[PDB]
């Protein structure tokens, strides 16, 4: 506390004191000592010690502290940047899948994507969908789906990223038998799709439409991909 | 922003008061006159220095920092 | 080749120049009557261009001023800042380029005046006083900016014109100055950002104890409407970095009492973040136990924070409460009686309180009285929960009431026939092994299926009844109901070939040919032959084959699949055959095959 009382101190000797009291089972000045350091610096300082905090909480009130749990969770978002959400949103998640309901992990996910980058909403949306799947199923994975297309700016996730979002939603439609919400699909992800890079996605539509479309379909399959080729 | 500046401008007061005048400056300027009133209007006693002080810092600051078509649409472009 | 795109030309236009101009030529001046002469043409210049543009359009005695600047020639360059004001004196842009002037030539007193002038005249522009009091303090001279900043003062600025008064005086050390510069500052501005701003120059100051003067003089003189989020948070911050916490839980309290709850979320949070250190586990759990608590209470004023509440209460060991909290629960109704999601979330969560009464709080009267409940408040009429009955039974077995769990039963029965509900009951009754009673419920089950004479069935079978189980298949094959069921034609099946009757199987066999003409049924009568002399069995497994595909020829013409797959089965059969000579494997596989 002389440390600290100076502000000499570092993410290092905040998760030492922490520990050096877990072990004299002394978990309450170690919480008082958590809450000294997390004011103590600011971030990717912090992070370390919001990590063996958050921990420390998760082992030792699991189900019996799950309130102040989320008041945890919820000052360490409010604290942290956008850089670094993505870690303690899984966190988060995960104790309120495995002791609380699936409802608001489902909203918890959805606060994961709101707010975390672009650049790996992807890996976060891969995760929200399955999870959807384990907990909610068919109608709520397209709600996912649809509320990943319908997100402007600064919600953006990118093109290839979009592009492969509605791979995997034409994939699955086609896979439950409503075809033509997935051809609505496709034409969605050709408004993104720049087709000379990604031959794959109208490789897909046209050996799709090749079991699943007609002829009439497919000349608006050579009028779509006309257009786009126009477009850009 | 008047703010923005405001700052800006406390910027200069603090600096120009660390970069030019200094507390026993202050002090002994002070304990050669009593008056720190009704005395207004007459100069006050201060080194010349001082003077150019003001001109330089400000100066500081200075050093700081078709035809009639092209600047319309740079306008536009900007704006739309 | 290359046509004619529009922009390239125009890029060529904007090549061809124009006629921007070009520059006067840099002819070498004397110094002496010669540049008297060109400033007699400039100065003819400027004056005719301000008799006829400088009244209608500013800018131009800026460029006259700022040259005879150049010229440095400061009367002329003074009067043309004079004629620029005797235009428009309440531009402030004009004002500051003329005591700038003035100030970068070292004229001090002019730009005193001018600076008495400007602040004189636009009181209310507070850079004019800014840079008054810039320019006395950059010539060391603070007591002709503090006068400066007297004036202002009593011309009533912002919170931004006294700060800046305040700094001043720190600037130089006068604590004192600035400390009676609080004072006034406070009265002029009575504001909650004047009275934590004092106290946060207090704090800084090396008072701690005129620190909390001033809030609880905030507090007093402010009086009314010093009641505010702000000012609550920093007297907490305040006794909070004093280390007076009980200090500041008075403070966080009484604000909460005497803050209006609307304005309580902040102060809340933040309070919850002083017990973050400060509290006590058990401490703080209660507290925020306690503020979720009156949230829901004024939200269902929603069943998934409910479970949520549910589960903080049941962990956090507070018994009775989590009663109350499933009471609570419970007592919202759902009022639209259509939607299954939200009756099975009302039937899910008076399962837990079930099912928390009955494992946490070990009172199987209180069990009995919540099941009950739910029985009650359910409409089996239109609602048609089995698990309700299913875990109602099972709590009145394990408590060893047989009747009661029979009672139940029966009641879920004679209240909405469901198959899952009775096949349930059915278990149980075999499990406690009535099986008389368990006759009379498959029987009451079948009267309102399948699986019921199945079930009636294989349990004569485990009872060894296996001439009353195959009078009772024959009944089950009599009625007309029951048409095209290969599910009890499998039982049936599976009941002669376990009975050790390969001829009652083989009765099955023609009646269930002559019914329907199906490939996959001659392929399992065929192969039930042929599973366990065995020349025998291979000679009676091939004569069905032929038969088959005789009989699969002379119906289906079309049905080329079908017979297909069965000549595939017997070829496979036919190589599968443990043949005691290979020669024979071979021509009877192109046999099978050549057809």
């Amino acid at each position: 506390d002389r440390i600290l009382e100076l502000r000499i101190a570092t993410p290092q000797v905040i998760l030492n004191y922490a520990l050096f009291l877990t072990e004299q089972k002394a978990f309450e000045d170690a919480f008082k000592v958590y809450e000294r350091g997390i004011a103590l610096f600011k971030y990717p300082h912090v992070k370390d010690i919001w990590t063996a905090y958050l921990a420390a909480f998760v082992e030792r009130y699991g189900g019996k502290k799950l309130e102040r749990a989320r008041d945890l969770y919820e000052q360490a978002i409010k604290d942290a940047p956008p850089t670094e959400c993505k870690p303690l949103y899984l966190e988060y998640a995960k104790l309120e899948e495995t002791y609380g309901l699936a409802r608001h992990a489902m909203d918890i996910y959805a606060r994961a994507l709101a707010a975390v980058p672009k650049a790996e909403r992807k890996s976060v949306l891969d995760l929200y969908v399955s999870r959807a799947s384990d907990f909610f199923g068919i109608a709520k994975v397209r709600e996912i789906y649809e509320s990943a297309i319908e997100a402007e700016p600064p919600h953006e996730l990118s093109d290839d990223d979009v592009r492969e979002v509605c791979m995997r939603y034409s994939a699955l439609e086609t896979k439950l038998g409503e075809i033509d919400r997935a051809r609505a699909i496709y034409v969605h992800g050709s408004a993104v799709s720049h087709p000379d890079r990604a031959a794959d996605f109208w490789a897909a539509w046209r050996a799709f439409e090749v079991r699943h479309g007609n002829e009439d379909t497919f000349k608006e399959m050579m009028r779509i991909l006309r257009s786009v080729k126009v477009s850009f | 922003a008047p703010e923005n500046l405001y700052q800006a401008h406390l910027k200069r007061a603090e600096a120009g008061v660390a970069a030019a005048y200094s507390v026993e400056d202050y002090e002994r300027a002070k304990a050669a006159d009593p008056e720190f009133s009704l005395k207004y209007g007459q100069q006050p006693k201060l080194p010349a220095a001082n003077v150019e002080k003001m001109v330089a810092e400000l100066q500081e600051r200075d050093r700081k920092k078709n035809d009639r078509n092209a600047h319309f649409n740079k306008k536009i472009q900007r704006a739309f | 080749d290359k046509q004619i795109t529009a922009e390239q030309l125009l890029r060529e236009a904007k090549e061809i120049q124009l006629e921007d101009d070009y520059k006067a030529p840099k002819q070498i001046i004397t110094d002496p009557e010669e540049l008297a002469e060109y400033r007699l043409s400039k100065r003819k210049q400027f004056e005719d261009l301000v008799r006829r543009v400088g009244r209608f359009n500013g800018g131009v005695w800026v460029k006259y001023a700022t040259w005879e600047e150049q010229q440095k020639d400061f009367r002329r360059a003074r009067s043309v800042w004079e004629r620029c004001l005797a235009i428009e004196y309440r531009n402030v842009s004009m004002w500051l380029k003329y005591a700038e002037m003035e100030m970068r030539h070292r004229f001090v007193n002019h730009a005193r005046n001018v600076w008495d002038r400007a602040v004189s005249l636009l009181p209310r522009i507070d850079q004019l006083w800014y840079k008054y009091i810039h320019m006395e303090e950059m010539l060391g001279n603070v007591a002709g900016a503090r006068q400066v900043f007297e004036r202002w003062m009593r011309f009533e600025p912002d919170h931004t014109g006294w700060m800046a008064y305040i700094k001043f005086e720190l600037r130089y050390n006068e604590v004192d100055r600035a400390r009676a510069i609080f004072e006034r500052y406070i009265q002029i501005l009575p504001t909650v950002k004047a009275w934590v701003r004092y106290a946060k120059f207090e704090m800084q100051n090396g008072e701690v104890g005129l620190a909390r003067r001033c809030y609880e003089r905030a507090v007093d003189e402010l009086g009314e409407d010093a009641q505010t989020e702000e000012f609550f948070i920093k007297f907490a911050e305040f006794e909070e970095k004093a280390r007076e916490v009980e200090r500041a839980r008075a403070i966080y309290r009484y604000a909460l009492d005497h803050i209006p709850k609307a304005s309580a979320p902040s102060l809340y949070q933040r309070f919850v973040a002083f017990e973050k250190q400060h509290g006590d586990r058990e401490g703080i759990e209660q507290v925020v136990v306690s503020k979720r608590r009156f949230q829901y209470e004024e939200d269902i004023a929603n069943y998934d924070t409910w479970f949520d509440y549910i589960k903080l209460e049941e962990g956090t060991g507070d018994i009775e409460r989590t009663r109350e909290v499933y009471e609570r629960a419970v007592a919202q109704l759902p009022p639209s009686s259509a939607e299954k999601r939200f009756w099975r979330r009302y039937i899910y969560l008076w399962v837990k309180y079930a099912l928390f009464e009955e494992l946490d709080c070990a009172d199987p009267d209180r069990t009995r009285d919540v099941y009950r409940a739910v029985l009650d408040l359910i409409p089996h009429r239109q609602f048609t929960f089995a698990k309700i009955w299913i875990m109602a039974a099972k709590f009145e077995i394990r408590q060893r009431n047989v009747e009661g769990c029979r009672k139940l039963l029966g009641r879920a029965l004679g209240l909405c026939p469901k198959e899952k509900l009775f096949k349930a009951y059915i278990e149980l009754e075999l499990t406690m092994g009535n099986v008389d009673r368990v006759r009379k419920l498959y029987e009451k089950y079948l009267e309102w299926n399948v699986g019921a004479w199945v079930r009636f069935a294989d349990l004569e079978r485990q009872l060894g009844e296996t001439g009353r189980a195959r009078a009772l298949y024959e009944l089950a094959i009599g009625q007309p109901l029951l048409d095209m069921p290969e599910a009890l034609w499998k039982s049936y099946i599976d009941f002669e070939i376990a009975a050790g009757e390969r001829e009652r199987v083989r009765v099955l066999y023609t009646r269930l040919l002559d019914r329907t003409k199906h490939v996959k049924v001659w392929l399992s009568f065929a192969r039930f032959e042929a599973t366990p002399s065995a020349p025998a069995r291979a000679a009676r497994a091939r004569s069905v084959y032929d038969r088959a595909f005789t009989t699969l020829r002379d119906v289906s013409p079309d049905s080329k699949e079908e017979a297909v797959l069965l000549l595939e089965a017997w070829r496979d059969f036919e190589r599968e055959q443990a043949w005691s000579s290979e020669a024979d494997r071979a021509a009877r596989v192109s046999e099978v095959e050549k057809k």
